């Protein structure tokens, strides 16, 4: 009866959230074909929230893919678990926003937006009990930020009071793909912070270095990140679909990890994300899930906690486990570490336990903290972007775009404002 | 080449005044509903106190 | 002759550009009120179900 | 639903060869009159009654008369590749040519022959049931084609009137033209042609000329080539009543969509794709550009620029694989187009017939093979420059008295050449106001 | 006990014909040599309604074909399901219209309209309980129109107290197929409106628009047109042929549709259409179905069904369904937008249900609204009829055969009363 609806902007958001798709259609036990073909019962009591019956027992997916380019679609229907999806969600237009922010929230919103909306109008009165949506993103691009952000703003002004996740990988200065980011990066976050109810930050920077020393891969491709990122996604909403000794719904995370509305970033993690060498040697314990969680090396952010300071954190953990031994760890990182976590909120973690695991592990569990140390990705993102604007470079292909300095600079000012609260609160 | 760019432009422009004057019929229209059930939602509201 | 010709035409075009950008807006303000009158609808139909 | 044809003057009697070129091959039959008794092309017993009407065991016999007064080229057509297919008393040959003289046509030789043809005409309907009407081809451009052309077509109006009249004139060209006192004979042909001829299709020798050297690139036409695509405009305007399409309209259609004013009928004509043999796979070819073709005045079959002229109605026959539904998109960005212009007392001006039938090509052609084809012929107001420049060529010879007592002597007064001149004007005059 | 007698005038009228007989044979399980292979013993009961039996098994349909040229008659009798209807019902003769509602009122049907009453009358005193007529023409033609209009008077002095369907094919803006379409068009409606019991308005711009939009097909041609509208029309012819918990035949829809006596035209829709790759995707269920029926892009006019009001609707479920679910959603979608239905009438909208379900289906819907939003074709044609008879255009061919302007004169005025009577119910 709760109800997610899933929207994927821009190709990195369409490729992420197709190996979500995968992901979750794996854990509910259907074949790419949608038909049903799991053994467990307890796999068929919670579909409703992410998937749509049809006749005939085939489950097609709650999700709508949004872009600009056919490639990405053909690419999307090309790949296993793909027919899955339902062909009347497959909205995109025919040029492309060439990463020009201004054209994808100026000039090819207006032609693919009146029936983004439409779809995903349908599809949020398909159901009943609206829990919120789901966008997954990057705020990098053109049409994965352009867009992606007004369709959240678009969806903010239609549904008031229901709760929007945004997934959205952050650029780096190691990683950038391309010479426009901070543009497109500044101009997202700056509406980012009055839109989204939660966003949590991802980062190709610490999503390779964990590539890198966790799993110590060689070839680390995109598909190995957008596994960690479906993995981190479907774990983070285990207590809707599956019974738990501890619940632990939307609502209840946000209201518990944000104590001030302008502090909805957050950083997420993964345990156990291990080796395939090394896990055999290993027994999984809830102290060692604590203990991969806590440590930087795995946090999925490049953002490093021991730079500043904890607001709150939560732990979904997933696992026939014991609640002593669950409060116990969590107090005991506590104690261990009296200064990283803020002074003024006493316990500031909290802790949730659900039963079924992910499929082949016994025990897992994700994190999510609202650290202050996030405050330096915004801080050289702002930095970059000062660089850039400084002499107006770039600049004519969004100033003949319709966006004016004045834009900019609030822009900027926005990100100088954000930082300073986190500074203010730290 | 000019008298049928003229001509075309000359018929454009009466069709599209032609609708213009209907919006303009269509927007005194709609204010004149809003005011009537603006009043009859207060009528509606003073029944409720 | 030619010369004047094309010269109001050309003030003849400028012209319907302006009068059609007004006709836009005019459409836009139309959809509004649309909504307003809908809005307005619903919410007196509420205010009858009380 | 069939029609009968006459062809008079020596252009006349060529396209009707190109004309019988076509049509025996199209339908399959062989040509000497018999049908093939091995192969079966295509099929449809009734398709070719249209103009093939069969004699006894297997033999089939058009339904034409190929009418001249000079015996040259009527004996050209009698001993040629086509003895057995025609019938030995519809070859009408007099003895001596009208030798361009108007009156001489008129008076003095086509006395004595029209009766004669009309004996063989009566007798061609006599034989046929659903007769649908007439077809003439001539050029005015002379002495036969104005003068025993205009004599039997008012001579045939008195007797049938009721049956449409379809012509298909080749008038004097704009500069490119043969005879030097064509600008008498073309006013004394026209002034009984506007009121007695139905539907009139002008054609011209320059412009098929112009189309010839810019599309089928022979930079060295001929009157074959020339009277090889008329004769296929003439069986892409006629392939309805043969050959079964989805929108399919007739004479009758053909004649009440088009003519809004009962003077009114003067009309262009254009076909659609005129690609070389080696071009014919090259260029993509579908119903959008074809039809983009077809109204390009590079490509309209007599030489006036349509945008000189509103048009007041079109029609464009279809033929072979043509959905219905890309003919209405085309036709949407045809109206969409800004340099070609409607008039404001005419809003809907597209009859739009279909036929499922590809069309011929006759064998060591010009014209290549082509899934689809489309005849445009329209109503239009440009034709009162032709007829203005026409005026001005007769202005010079008449004041000057030219050329005046080959007429005078053989039976014409100056009277004709008076009033002639006097309704081409007023026929001017019309289109200037209809235009307006 | 009841029968229906089945009319086709035009090129357009024979091949719609044709496709609605091919549609109700394959439906009642006849083949097209007409002989009887259905399966069920509940299609025999009804047979009688439409079908003949004649000496032999061969059951000859009850429908009289007219026109000007044995053309249409050659691809009829030519194609499927041609070799069932009746040598008597090929009543035609071999001169030709030719678009002019002149030769098509008085030249030929003058003396072809003895013909077609001949047998129009042996097969209505052959049937006993006889309901009604229904006649399929297009109006902008010139045997379906003029000739269909003559037979329409003639037909309606003769039976006073039998109602007639009339499923008229209107001019369109966009697909101009002919030049003078709005001189028969409003001459054939001036004729109709006084003679009309219900006249469903069809265009093809309207189906062309379906068939690229919602059947999202390549190639739409006639043998597409004519298959949406047999749908249509075996939709309409429902109720009476199959029994259900709330039947609702013609004269019912005739009383519920009609609330002053020139207040006829219904814009009509069938439900559900859906794209032939994604036919297993949504589920047949019955808000679907209603939301798939109060739809614009799903109407078959080109009239906009939101630029105006509803005055009534009428509703032809076929399937087996639950009641209140079919009037709950009836009463939602009315309760939902109150601005677009009558003020000064409750309950718009009636909703019957039969109780077999078309093959191929597992239900069905088909939808006719009789809208005060119709007026604007009637307002496209009359000022196309203004812009050519303000210069008598084509005029000769309609004066010189049995015509006058006093007739031209009196249909504009009568054009003009009649948008306006629908326009001040507003
Ligand atoms: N397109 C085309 N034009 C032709 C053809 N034959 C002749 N013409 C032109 O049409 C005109 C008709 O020829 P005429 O001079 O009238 O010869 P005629 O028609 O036999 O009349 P007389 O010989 O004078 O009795 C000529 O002036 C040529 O310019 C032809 O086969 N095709
Ligand atoms: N995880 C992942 N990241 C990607 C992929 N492709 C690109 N990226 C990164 O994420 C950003 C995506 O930008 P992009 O989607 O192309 O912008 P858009 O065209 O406006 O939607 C880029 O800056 C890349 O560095 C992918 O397939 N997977
Ligand atoms: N939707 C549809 N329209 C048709 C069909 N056949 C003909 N028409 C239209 O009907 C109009 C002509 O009506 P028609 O039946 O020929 O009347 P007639 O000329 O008197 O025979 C044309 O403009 C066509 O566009 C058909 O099968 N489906
Ligand atoms: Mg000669």
């Amino acid at each position: 009866m709760r109800e997610i609806v899933h929207i994927q902007g821009g190709q990195c958001g369409n490729q992420i959230g197709a190996k979500f798709w995968e992901v979750v259609s794996d854990e509910h036990g259907i074949d790419p074909t949608g038909t049903y073909h799991g053994d467990s019962d307890l796999q068929l009591e919670r579909i409703n929230v992410y998937f749509n019956e049809a006749t005939g027992g085939r489950y097609v997916p709650r999700a709508i893919l949004m872009d600009l380019e056919p490639g990405t679609m053909d690419s999307v229907r090309s790949g296993p678990y793909g027919q899955i999806f339902r062909p009347d969600n497959f909205v995109f237009g025919q040029t492309g926003a060439g990463n020009n922010w201004a054209k994808g929230h100026y000039t090819e919103g207006a032609e693919l937006i009146d029936s983004v909306l439409d779809v995903v109008r349908k599809e949020a009165e398909s159901c009943d009990c609206l829990q919120g949506f789901q966008v997954c993103h990057s705020l990098g691009g053109g049409t994965g930020s352009g867009m992606g952000t007004l369709l959240i703003s678009k969806i903010r002004e239609e549904y008031p009071d229901r709760m929007m996740l945004t997934f959205s990988v952050v650029p780096s200065p190691k990683v950038s793909d391309t010479v426009v980011e901070p543009y497109n990066a500044t101009l997202s976050v700056h509406q980012l912070v009055e839109n989204a109810d939660e966003c949590m930050v991802l980062d190709n920077e610490a999503l390779y270095d964990i590539c890198f020393r966790t799993l110590k891969l060689t070839t680390p491709t995109f598909g190995d990140l957008n596994h960690l990122i479906s993995a981190v996604m479907s774990g983070i909403t285990c207590c809707l679909r599956f019974p738990g000794q501890l619940n632990a719904d939307l609502r209840k995370l946000a209201v518990n990890l944000i104590p001030f509305p302008r502090l909805h970033f957050f950083m997420v993690g993964f345990t156990p994300l291990t080796s395939r060498g090394s896990q055999q040697y290993r027994a999984l314990t809830v102290p060692e899930l604590t203990q991969q969680m806590w440590d930087a090396k795995n946090m999925m952010c490049a953002a490093d906690p021991r730079h500043g300071r904890y607001l709150t954190a939560s732990a979904l953990f997933r696992g026939r486990m014991s609640t002593k031994e669950v409060d116990e760890q969590m107090l005991n990182v506590q104690n261990k570490n009296s200064s990283y976590f803020v002074e003024w909120i006493p316990n500031n973690v909290k802790s949730s336990v659900c039963d079924i695991p992910p499929k082949g592990l016994k025990m897992s569990a994700t994190f999510i903290g609202n650290s202050t140390a996030i405050q330096e990705m915004f801080k050289r993102v702002s930095e970059q972007f000062t660089a850039m604007f400084r002499r107006k470079a770039f600049l004519h292909w969004y100033t003949g775009e319709g966006m004016d300095e004045m834009e900019f600079t609030e822009a900027e000012s926005n990100m100088n404002d954000l930082v300073s609260e986190y500074q203010q609160y730290q | 080449m000019a008298e049928r760019e003229m001509g075309r432009l000359k018929k454009d422009i009466g069709k599209m005044e032609a609708e213009r004057q209907e919006l303009a019929d269509k927007i005194n229209g709609l204010q004149n509903q809003i005011y009537k059930n603006n009043e009859k939602l207060d009528q509606f509201k003073m029944l409720m106190n | 002759a030619r010369q004047q010709c094309e010269d109001q035409l050309n003030q003849l075009k400028q012209q319907l550009s302006l009068e059609e950008g007004d006709t836009k807006g005019e459409r836009s303000r139309v959809e509004k009120f649309q909504l307003e009158m809908d809005r307005l609808g619903a919410t007196l139909k509420q205010v009858e179900e009380y | 639903r069939e029609v009968i044809s006459i062809h008079i003057g020596q252009a006349g009697i060529q396209v009707g060869n190109a004309c019988w070129e076509l049509y025996c091959l199209e339908h399959g039959i062989q040509p000497d009159g018999q049908m093939p008794s091995d192969k079966t092309i295509g099929g449809g017993d009734d398709a070719f009654n249209t103009f093939f009407s069969e004699t006894g065991a297997g033999k089939h016999v058009p339904r034409c008369i190929f009418l001249d007064l000079e015996p040259t080229v009527v004996d050209e057509v009698r001993t040629g590749t086509y003895r057995q297919l025609f019938h030995p008393e519809q070859l009408i040959s007099g003895k001596e040519d009208a030798a361009n003289n108007f009156a001489r046509g008129h008076y003095t030789i086509g006395k004595e022959i029209v009766d004669l043809a009309l004996d063989r005409i009566r007798k061609l309907a006599d034989n046929c049931t659903g007769l649908q009407g007439f077809l003439v081809f001539n050029a005015v451009g002379g002495g036969t084609g104005s003068g025993l052309g205009s004599l039997l077509l008012e001579r045939l109006s008195v007797d049938y009137g009721k049956k449409s009249k379809l012509g298909f004139t080749v008038y004097p060209s704009p500069q490119v033209s043969t005879a030097v006192v064509e600008p008498y004979n073309s006013v004394l042909s026209t002034h009984s042609l506007l009121e007695h001829t139905d539907v009139a299709v002008m054609l011209d020798n320059e412009a098929i000329y112009d189309i010839c050297r810019r599309s089928l690139d022979i930079e060295r036409p001929t009157y074959t080539n020339l009277n090889r695509l008329i004769a296929q405009v003439i069986s892409s305007l006629t392939a309805s009543l043969r050959f079964d399409g989805a929108l399919n309209v007739d004479i009758t259609e053909f004649q009440t969509n088009l003519v809004p004013y009962p003077r009114i009928h003067f009309m262009l004509s254009s076909y659609a794709p005129i690609i070389s043999a080696e071009k014919a796979y090259h260029e993509q070819l579908s119903v959008a550009e074809i039809t983009n073709a077809a109204f390009e005045p590079a490509s309209m079959m007599v030489k006036c620029d349509p945008r000189h002229g509103k048009y007041m109605a079109c029609c464009l026959m279809y033929r072979g694989d043509v959905v219905p539904k890309d003919v209405n998109a085309s036709v949407a960005t045809i109206k969409t187009k800004r340099t070609i212009q409607f008039v404001d007392w005419c809003p809907t001006g597209f009859k739009c017939g279909i036929n499922y039938q590809p069309p011929t090509v006759v064998p060591g052609g010009d014209l290549a093979k082509v899934q689809r084809a489309v005849c445009m012929i329209s109503n239009s107001t440009a034709i009162g420059e032709i007829f203005s420049r026409l005026d001005h060529k007769f202005d010079l010879m008449y004041a000057k008295r030219a050329f005046v007592h080959w007429y005078v002597g053989e039976g014409m007064e100056e009277g004709e050449f008076s009033e002639a001149r006097e309704d081409l004007a007023a026929l001017e005059k019309d289109f200037e106001e209809v235009g307006a």
